[PDB]
RNA sequence: CCCGCCCCUUGCCUCUCGGCGCCGGCCCGAAGCGUUUACUUUGAAAAAAUUAGAGUGUUCAAAGCAGGCCCGAGCCGCCUGGAUACCGCAGCUAGGAAUAAUGGAAUAGGACCGCGGUUCUAUUUUGUUGG
RNA sequence: GAAACUGCGAAUGGCUCAUUAAAUCAGUUAUGGUUCCUUUGGUCGCCUACUUGGAUAACUGUGGUAAUUCUAGAGCUAAUACAUGCCGACGGCGCUGACUCCCUUUGUGUGGGAUGCGUGCAUUUAUCAGAUCAAAACCAACCCGGUCGGCGGCUUUGGUGACUCUAGAUAACCUCGGGCCGAUCGCAGCCCUCCGUGGCGGCGACGACCCAUUCGAACGUCUGCCCUAUCAACUUUCGAUGGUAGUCGCCGUGCCUACCAUGGUGACCACGGGUGACGGGGAAUCAGGGUUCGAUUCCGGAGAGGGAGCCUGAGAAACGGCUACCACAUCCAAGGAAGGCAGCAGGCGCGCAAAUUACCCACUC
């Protein structure tokens, strides 16, 4: 029907070439998935020589990656900040691969944490005490400092990252398909590009 | 309804699985034998290209 | 190079990646960016100015995603008023057995220019091959670029 | 005509080294999908009533096939088209008769009857080399066997001797110049001769040189040679005629001084 | 009209890795190529039928791809064909260097380990790993 | 053993030449840009298991409509249909380290260690590795040839001309109703610290996941075209040419969308118009050179009254499948229903112009 043909189109000169064959099965368009963020709804898409194609639609959960000291869990995609290739997408909160959106940031810390020993942007102390010390403070006799002496300078952790924390939210890129795949992806942003799309999102909104 | 003849399809079922997994063994234990053959005729080959060179030093 | 950004996206190769491991510079130090190349194979050389100079594109053989593989022929400038690609001709001799003679003919064609090469002149000789698909009408990439005919571009003293 | 495969393959469509005639009806067998090419394959059916001559129609064929008195590569087949090709084993074992399909210096598939002990095995080239998963290896040949585990030292345009009651090779010959070859493919076709030397360009289509013991000198590509045995020693049993390629002059004073045509 | 010689002769080197030699030392095949093309010559690769054309007594022929042999059957068989040529172009390969285009140092750079001045970089070795 | 469910085929063939001038098609090349039923070869263990769950047909019986290969209601009963889900043999791996032992409090050098979580392949993402070149002089931690501060001796997959290749490691992702890892069927044998069980062996049949192969399919390269200028400028936000990102698709790609640039083509004939133009292998004539024809038995393509859309499947934008509009034409109780001979015969019409409503699956497939 809609359709994803190469034998209309002028070619160099301007021409035109006339009708030829009639509509054909494997040039096929199928519209977009024009997904969002809400609870998860997947229809499964029967495509050519088999092998199902599954297409997402309203994803809320996309596994990122912070991949500077190597761990990936799984976190809630909150809401979308920067399209690159439209304005009007984010307006309606359309989520397609490159786009830059916000996740809750919880996992990360709790992983940072335990494996390096020390919290990140913190309100106060007075929390911590309690409850979340019985981790940070540790009984080992023998390994309290063992481990934890080659764990020291390797976690410097840059500015720009540090107070995000303190907000809940981080800046990530997804680099998935959605549409195809079923799933959102990614990874985190870090260094330059971080320092890119901040600039972006300030000149463009505000 | 189970009767001999179903059991016997489910012992030959698993006696098939068995046979299988032996042969996956036997073929990586002529496999490693022979893949240990070669590391030392290749060893003995540098030796020799060794040998060459210091003679070519020599002068 | 210290700017390589217009667009309304970043721009970076592939397979490269940013650590964050040990601080002590002084001043200045490593651009926090080794470069990506790789060989083409088949007698063609990469360029010194490729590995050296600092721009993104994909669509050339020697940083981005496309391979060389089949067909390999010449042509000569005749026009570059496009951006990342030229046009190019290739004139040619069309025989009639009717006859016995000959006739001129040319088409015309365009063709991928990486930014390494910014030496290009119009009327210098170009190479070029076969590739997988770039856009509509461009088909090819540039292998190298050479100038070996008459009425050179500079004064004989080389 | 098509929307998706085809299922015929007439007579004049066929290929001329089944040597079929045109005063039969306008089909002709195709050859079902299997491990050689249909310009490579002689059909089951066509050995056996238009070379043999057991059978005289299809429908003896498969009254024939079904009592399982065929063999090939020392299996069992039961259907009238099997793609067998160059270098596989026919086996009848009710007459005690073993064939191999081999060319002639025309360029066909023989008859060259063999005894039964060297009809148990086969010369094998091999084509890709393909690791696997865990760190294992593969082989591919051209009768489409993937043998696991070869010896790390055999590479592609090499031939391998495989026992096809066990598969597993036991030995294989190693691609070098001097080597006594066999052409299975383009216009030089059922010529031996010795390597002699070799061309490479990068690139595709590298040629081979060929050198016969008749001092006659011809070339032909890369990936229609196939390897038969070491210098001047095949490691098969050879056919009459024995890759000498006569010219038609030579030919015509052979038959006027045996002369013969009568027995 | 294939080796060499006058200066040249398939122009050179540089060498280094895997063979041939001769008595550590020395010699010569393969590796970059001779500024670029047309032209010409050799290879490769080319569906069948048709056509040219070899063989074969279709009763001769148009055709066809067959068929021919010795034995009362008592051989339980023997022998043999189903060639070869052609295929505009364009593309692929190798040889030739006349002919026709194209090429270089004249506001100099070609040659030699000729030296200086200046800068960047390669990761090998002092058993290994770091400064 | 009728019938009926299930699997498979019906996308092959046959027919026509209407469309179609760089399109078709031919030679040549390319998938390192992709998909592939089937065959062939490999891939086959991290109060239920002596076998799980509940309905439909045929069938039985009662009906409606003028009429259809129309169809309703009731009573039964199956699976390689349909929906579920164990067991066996896990004695698997890395990082945590309750702890404990020796020598330097610690740190750090040590040996063992309970307790946790992940630990097949496929799927998606991030990260790491994917080694060897050419030599010395001292200092710091160190093996061996060996000694109570210092000398000599080593270093580790596969493949291509060329890949972000192949295979490997780390951290995760998991599709269910929507990855895999058999609750299937037929022939004929055995063995039991032993008496029909607990065990196991051969020969098949079918099904399924992945890789390779075969048959292809789909896009892309270079070159090749009849008449016409009383057709000379053409193409563009109704994308024309290119750049950047995304969507879609089996994949590559202005294929499509957003943003941005202003290009692309032509006297070497573009653009436009015409063709009683399907293309090629070829045919007739012919000294040499040519001219003319090719609907038509082989190969490629396009189409089934004219248009468009779509279901099923590995493969179709299918017409011996379906839905709608338009042009036709048929039946009707006027409520409705049914149709597409450019398949073989046959009829009407059209014309100068063209055969039997025959016999048969024996051959060839």
């Amino acid at each position: 029907g809609i359709s994803r043909d190469n034998w209309h189109k002028r070619r160099k000169t301007g021409g035109k070439r006339k009708p030829y064959h009639k509509k054909r099965k494997y040039e096929l368009g199928r519209p977009a998935a024009n997904t969002k963020i809400g609870p998860r709804r997947i229809h499964t898409v029967g495509v050519r020589g088999g092998n199902k194609k599954y297409r997402a639609l309203r994803l809320d959960v996309g596994n990122f990656s912070w991949g500077s000291e190597c761990c990936t869990r799984k976190t809630r995609i909150i809401d979308v900040v920067y399209n690159a290739s439209n304005n009007e997408l984010v307006r309606t909160k359309t989520l397609v691969k490159n786009c830059i959106v916000l996740i809750d940031s919880t996992p990360y810390r709790q992983w940072y944490e335990s494996h390096y020993a020390l919290p990140l942007g913190r309100k106060k102390g007075a929390k911590l005490t309690p409850e979340e010390e019985e981790i940070l403070n540790k009984k080992r006799s023998k390994k309290i400092q063992k481990k934890y002496d080659e764990r020291k300078k390797n976690a410097k952790i840059s500015s720009l990252l540090e107070e995000q924390f303190q907000q809940g939210k981080l800046l990530a890129c997804i680099a998935s398909r959605p549409g195809q795949c079923g799933r959102a992806d990614g990874y985190v942003l870090e260094g330059k590009e971080l320092e890119f799309y901040l600039r972006k999102i300030k000149a463009r909104k505000g | 309804l189970v009767t001999p003849r179903v059991l016997q399809h489910k012992r030959r079922r698993i006696a098939l699985k068995k046979q299988r997994t032996k042969k996956n063994k036997e073929e990586a234990a002529e496999y490693a034998k022979l893949l240990a053959k070669r590391m030392k005729e290749a060893k003995e080959k540098r030796q020799e290209q060794i040998a060459k060179r210091r003679r070519l030093s020599s002068l | 190079m210290a700017d390589i950004q217009t667009e309304r996206a970043y721009q970076k190769q592939p397979t490269i990646f940013q650590n964050k491991k040990r601080v002590l510079l002084g001043e200045t130090g490593k651009e926090k960016l080794p470069r990506y190349y790789k060989n083409i194979g088949l007698g063609f050389k990469t360029p010194k100015e490729a590995i050296e100079g600092t721009y993104i594109d994909k669509k050339c053989p020697f940083t981005g995603n496309v391979s060389i593989r089949g067909r390999i022929l010449s042509g000569v400038v005749t026009k570059m008023k496009m951006q990342r690609t030229i046009v190019i001709r290739r004139d040619y001799l069309h025989y009639i057995r009717k006859y016995n003679r000959f006739e001129k003919r040319h088409k015309n064609m365009s063709v991928h220019l990486s930014p390494c090469f910014r030496d290009v002149q119009i009327g210098d000789i170009v190479t070029v091959g076969e590739c997988r698909p770039l856009s509509k009408t461009v088909r090819f990439n540039v292998l190298k670029v050479t100038k070996a005919a008459g009425t050179k571009k500079q004064f004989q003293k080389f | 005509m098509a929307r998706g495969p085809k299922k015929h393959l007439k007579r004049v469509a066929a290929p001329k080294h089944w040597m079929l005639d045109k005063l039969t009806s306008v089909f002709a067998p195709r050859p079902s999908t299997g491990p050689h090419k249909l310009r490579e394959c002689l059909p089951l059916i066509i050995f056996l009533r238009n070379k043999l001559k057991y059978a005289l129609t299809g429908d003896e064929v498969k009254k024939i096939c079904m009592q399982r008195f065929i063999k090939i590569d020392g299996k069992v087949r039961a259907d009238i088209t099997y793609p067998a090709g160059f270098m596989d084993v026919i086996s009848i074992d009710k007459t005690g008769e073993n064939f191999r399909l081999i060319y002639d210096t025309k360029g066909r598939f023989a008859v060259h009857r063999i005894t039964p002990e060297e009809a148990k095995y086969k010369l094998c080239k091999v084509r890709k080399i393909f690791v696997g998963t865990k760190g294992i290896p593969h082989l591919v040949t051209h009768d489409a066997r993937t043998i696991r585990y070869p010896d790390p030292l055999i590479k592609m345009n090499d031939t391998i001797q495989i026992d096809l009651e066990t598969g597993k090779i036991t030995d294989f010959i190693k691609f070098d110049t001097g080597n006594l070859c066999m052409v299975t493919g383009g216009a030089n076709l059922g010529r031996i001769g010795v390597i002699t030397n070799r061309e490479r360009h990068p690139g595709s289509f590298d040629v081979v040189h060929v050198k016969d013991a008749n001092g006659n000198s011809f070339a032909t590509r890369l990936s229609n040679i196939f390897v038969i045995g070491k210098g001047n020693k095949p490691w098969i049993s050879l056919p009459r005629g024995k890759g000498i390629r006569l010219t038609i002059a030579e030919e015509r004073d052979k038959r006027l001084a045996a002369k013969q045509s009568s027995g």
